[PDB]
């Protein structure tokens, strides 16, 4: 196909030699889902600005307002290094010698009487 | 500078349950979530308003960001 | 409201009956708050019906979250052992308590050894931070966010 | 400025390739960081056409080991594409370290302090550190051995901190017992070491002559993909983490897996009896296989505790789970990552554990707190591996940004940075001395690092595909390597450490051929785990994939 | 306790989806088969969701019975707030 032969070149440019045949079919299904939610929001933004033609600033708005919600990322390095030094300053606690099975408080564990219904 | 006065938030809990008490950590996180919501909503609404070539920030702009990104549908 | 058979309509209508079965932001500091973020975009003045619309929008954001954390803060206040339609299946806490009693017997043996060496010489519901964290990683917003990520350390 | 970046970079490319060959191989190090820092500054200032032209003109003169980073960069053409990458965002703000000699830096600074090239000199002194050592300029096959990372080839001032790399109990390199608050040694834990030294009595000296026997424990059907294996310290249990969100414990000794009795049955028996543990076992529940459910995602880490209770597992759903091996249920779910936790490991004393995830940190937990104790947050990509030192005062975290970092458990400080891998590190192991550290990655290279000197001491380059499992012998005589080429290679881990600076590097020997004692090929089976029995018998586990 | 009564009746009830298949997709998400009746209630809930979508789609087909087309699933899931996608790339 046309758009399915370009999908095998996006993977081969990323060095993916081996892949399942259903991999191309659902990246096209995601790419179709992504463009019919940019352009669906683009004509919502065009009707907000009251213009009959969806021009390039509408797609510039609908991309950056969908990328502000959908595609997130891990926390940044200046945020990870601040919560590290706030946590790594606290000294390590000592251990009680014969406390038993060392566990968190019981509202943080998964050890409850764990009931079930009576069969009748 | 604080927009939520920490006592009207306790009336938001009393209306749901007359017998419920939040923790101080929970209240502070709820206040942070509110502050973050106000900031994100206003920034995107302002992006829609610049898009409509306006300096006015009318509700149409705030109402559109709720319906498309948050699905709130507040009556205007 | 756009969907007549919408699926979040039936959620918060059955959630309220589950909690029955057991904000109004200040207009003066908010109006300064909208205008300062408006300097970064060129939105120099705001419409007079917006600062009370954002306050109604912040209320329905937190009331949708206060109701959501209340139906999971009452999930822990359901005692099964008063009812006798339910049967206990696996109590690990009691087995752990027996193991702890055995450990205490071992500690007593150690103490006896040390003594021998010396001789030789209306239910009230409280919402935790877990109930707020549980209602953040489920919704699509604030699931991968820096406010939930920091809440894992608070 | 931006339209003449292909004139600044090609001028410095013309200066370096016209230099003499002793300084040319060392001055070729700043081709890659000056190519990326000029390309990322073009796309951050919204100069896309010029960025695309620069990428096309200079991408093919970059070293072959950099193809993956080059492909991620070729995708990055917009500014907002790079504003949510968080690896090139941390590459743009950090400084490339670029260890060069003073004999070659004099030729570089005599070509940059002049006004003819004051723009590329301005990019160098803004985006690049230069760490100068007084010595010989390194060869090209020695520079190739120690570069490969992003913000790579770190300073010698990082690798000069005092590291207590000795074992606990005199050793001057050993830490005190009260440095890290380690747990007590119970009488059941002291009973374990009594039968452990009975196994040490039958332990064979391996060396280059008495090559060990390898017992492969293949997973035959495994149509749910096996993603994690661990074996206990005595070869008694084998755990399997699978892609169908299950952990499966197998007993390999002829002794079925039993759960302890329920609380009603324990209340009628008495304690203080000699049998006690035997009395508690339930014989109604006795299988050769126990399946553990509760992860909502593929289990990627698996780690036993040294007292043979307390299985650990981490998965894609962002939780680390502590499974009991006496009740065979889940006890705790440690939710600190929102992202796939790629590895976990218990401490060799069994109280603390470290888990590294997709969120580019490694957390230190203690099985007593719902929150971590130490956050090791200096990597720029995913923390793929997390390994404890044999004294458990130091945590080595390999990662996907081609660096290995040692972290002190006190203060959470990075005390060593080991760079020189070309792919993401997928295996780490420590020497039983505590002096050395073997790391493997996707380039098929096993790099042997010193820990006191912070210097790589050897490079083993026999493997072809990703080296996913390393272990030293119980004596330290042999390092065993298992990779995706379905081979278990054995390396001489005594002849590799026969020699024990201020130049911050040693001349690596190119001796891999003499350090290979043998290569054994698996039948279509990638060697996921490697284990050494206490009588020095190699165990290996891998799902058989016909492929 | 109407639902507790229903779950107690769910023993001796065979649902349209087998429990070897409903229990497979529950084990994939950490839900382990402690009680068969709970697996059966989950199976029946999934069945009701698919059946309700199908019945709405049939009312749309009768308005425009017989063949179910993507242009019948499109207005049927639109009141649910679900925008279904055409393939369009094969």
């Amino acid at each position: 196909p046309k758009d399915a032969q370009m999908m095998a070149q996006i993977l081969k440019d990323m060095g993916i030699t081996e892949y399942e045949p259903r991999v191309i079919n659902q990246m096209l299904e995601f790419a179709f889902r992504y463009v019919t939610t940019i352009l669906d929001d683009a004509k919502i933004y065009s009707s907000h600005a009251k213009k009959a033609t969806v021009d390039a600033d509408d797609v510039r708005l609908a991309i950056q307002c969908r990328a502000d919600q959908s595609f997130t990322s891990p926390p940044p390095r200046d945020f990870l290094l601040d919560i590290a030094r706030q946590r790594n300053q606290t000294p390590l606690p000592l251990i009680k010698p014969y406390s038993g099975p060392r566990l968190p408080p019981d509202r943080y564990c998964l050890t409850a009487p764990n009931y079930r219904l009576k069969s009748l | 500078n604080q927009v939520l006065t920490k006592k009207k938030l306790q009336d938001l809990v009393r209306e749901v349950d007359p017998n419920e008490q939040l923790d101080e950590d929970v209240e502070e996180m709820l206040l942070q979530i509110a502050d973050d919501f106000i900031e994100s909503v206003v920034t995107a609404a302002c992006q829609l308003a610049r898009h409509r070539k306006s300096s006015t920030l009318e509700v149409k702009d705030v109402q559109l960001h709720l319906e498309r990104q948050w699905n709130m549908w507040i009556p205007g | 409201v756009a969907s007549m058979a919408g699926v979040n309509l039936s959620e918060e209508s059955a959630r309220i009956l589950a909690t029955n079965s057991e904000t109004f932001l200040l207009q003066a500091p908010l109006q300064r708050r909208i205008l300062e973020i408006g300097k970064k975009h060129g939105i120099t003045e705001l419409h007079p019906d917006v600062v009370s619309y954002v306050s109604h929008a912040t209320q329905q954001r937190l009331q949708n979250l206060v109701e959501k954390i209340s139906e999971t803060a009452q999930q822990k206040n359901f005692s099964y052992k008063d009812d006798d339609r339910y049967e206990q299946a696996s109590d690990v806490r009691a087995q752990l308590k027996f193991f702890e009693q055995l450990d205490q017997i071992e500690k007593q043996r150690k103490d006896e050894q040390e003594r021998e060496i010396l001789m030789r010489a209306q239910r009230i519901t409280r919402v935790n931070l877990r109930d707020l964290i549980f209602c953040l990683e489920n919704e699509r917003e604030t699931s991968h966010s820096l406010l939930l990520y920091k809440a894992f350390l608070k | 400025d931006p339209t003449m970046y292909e004139e600044y970079y090609s001028g410095l490319k013309h200066f370096i390739e016209c230099s003499l060959d002793c300084h040319r191989a060392e001055l070729s190090q700043l081709f890659y960081p000056l190519f990326v820092h000029m390309y990322l500054e073009l796309v951050y200032n919204q100069h896309e056409n010029e960025a695309k032209s620069f990428f096309e003109k200079f991408h093919g003169d970059q070293e072959c080991y950099y193809q993956d980073d080059l492909r991620v960069l070729s995708s990055l053409t917009k500014k907002e594409h790079m504003k949510g990458n968080e690896t090139m965002l941390d590459f743009r703000t950090s400084k490339f370290v670029l260890r060069i000699s003073r004999d070659s830096y004099q030729l570089l600074k005599r070509h940059l302090q002049e006004k003819q090239n004051n723009q590329i000199w301005n990019i160098v002194q803004e985006h690049l550190y230069i760490d100068i050592f007084d010595g010989m300029p390194r060869s090209k096959q020695q520079i190739d051995a120690m570069v490969g990372s992003l913000a790579g080839e770190a300073k010698r001032e990082a690798n000069k901190s005092k590291v207590f790399f000795g074992l606990l109990k005199q050793d001057p390199n050993a830490p005190p017992q009260n440095r890290i608050p380690l747990p007590e040694l119970k009488d059941s834990d002291k009973l374990d070491k009594i039968m452990n030294m009975k196994e040490t009595t039958k332990r064979v000296r391996l060396g280059p002559d008495c090559l060990p026997s390898i017992c492969f424990y293949t997973f035959l059907n495994a149509y749910q993909g096996l993603t994690a294996v661990d074996v206990t310290d005595d070869s008694s249990l084998i755990a399997g983490g699978f892609a169908d969100s299950t952990v499966r414990v197998w007993s390999v000794t002829p002794k079925k897996l039993r759960s302890v009795k329920q609380a009603s049955d324990l209340s009628l028996i008495d304690k203080e009896s000699d049998d006690v543990l035997e009395r508690i076992m339930d014989e109604k529940t006795a299988s050769e296989l126990k399946i553990l459910y509760g992860h909502s995602g593929p289990v990627y880490g698996a780690s036993f505790s040294p007292d043979r209770n307390y299985l650990l597992s981490s998965s894609e759903d962002g939780t680390v789970r502590l499974w009991s091996l006496q009740t065979f249920t889940c006890l705790v779910g440690y939710k600190g990552h929102n992202y796939p936790v790629w590895d976990t490991q218990f401490s060799p004393y069994g109280y603390y554990f470290v888990s590294g995830g997709h969120d580019r940190v490694a957390r230190l937990w203690a099985t007593d707190h719902y929150q971590p104790l130490r956050i090791f947050a200096g990597h720029l990509a995913d923390v793929n591996c997390t390994r404890f030192h044999p004294n458990s005062n130091y945590v080595a975290t390999g990662s996907a940004d081609r660096t290995v970092r040692l972290w002190d458990v006190l203060n959470g400080n990075c005390v060593r940075i080991f760079t020189g891998h070309k792919g993401p590190i997928h295996s780490l192991t420590f020497s039983p001395n505590g002096r050395f550290l073997a790391t493997g990655a996707t380039d098929g290279r096993v790099l042997l690092w010193d820990i006191g000197h912070g210097l790589m001491v050897g490079e083993l380059k026999g493997h072809t595909d990703t080296v996913c499992s390393l272990r030293f012998s119980r004596d330290g005589e042999i390092l065993a390597s298992g990779s995706m080429d379905n081979t278990v290679r054995l390396w001489d881990a005594i002849k590799a450490f026969e020699d024990l600076t201020a130049t911050g590097h040693i001349n690596l020997p190119e001796n891999s051929q003499e350090l290979l004692l043998g290569t054994y090929m698996t039948k279509s089976t990638p060697v996921v785990h490697l284990h050494f029995t206490r009588r020095n018998l190699v165990l290996a586990a891998g799902a058989y994939s016909p492929q | 306790t109407p639902l507790v009564d229903f779950l107690m009746q769910l023993e001796d009830y065979t649902p349209t989806i087998p429990d070897a298949v409903t229990g497979y997709y529950l084990n994939r998400a950490g839900f382990e088969a402690s009680d068969p009746r709970i697996i059966r209630l989950i199976s029946l809930a999934a069945q009701k969701f698919i059946s309700d979508i199908a019945n709405d789609a049939l009312q749309h087909c009768k308005m425009k019975k017989y063949t179910l087309t993507m242009e019948d699933l499109t207005p049927a899931l639109s009141e649910y707030g679900i925008n279904v996608k055409k393939p369009h790339y094969f």
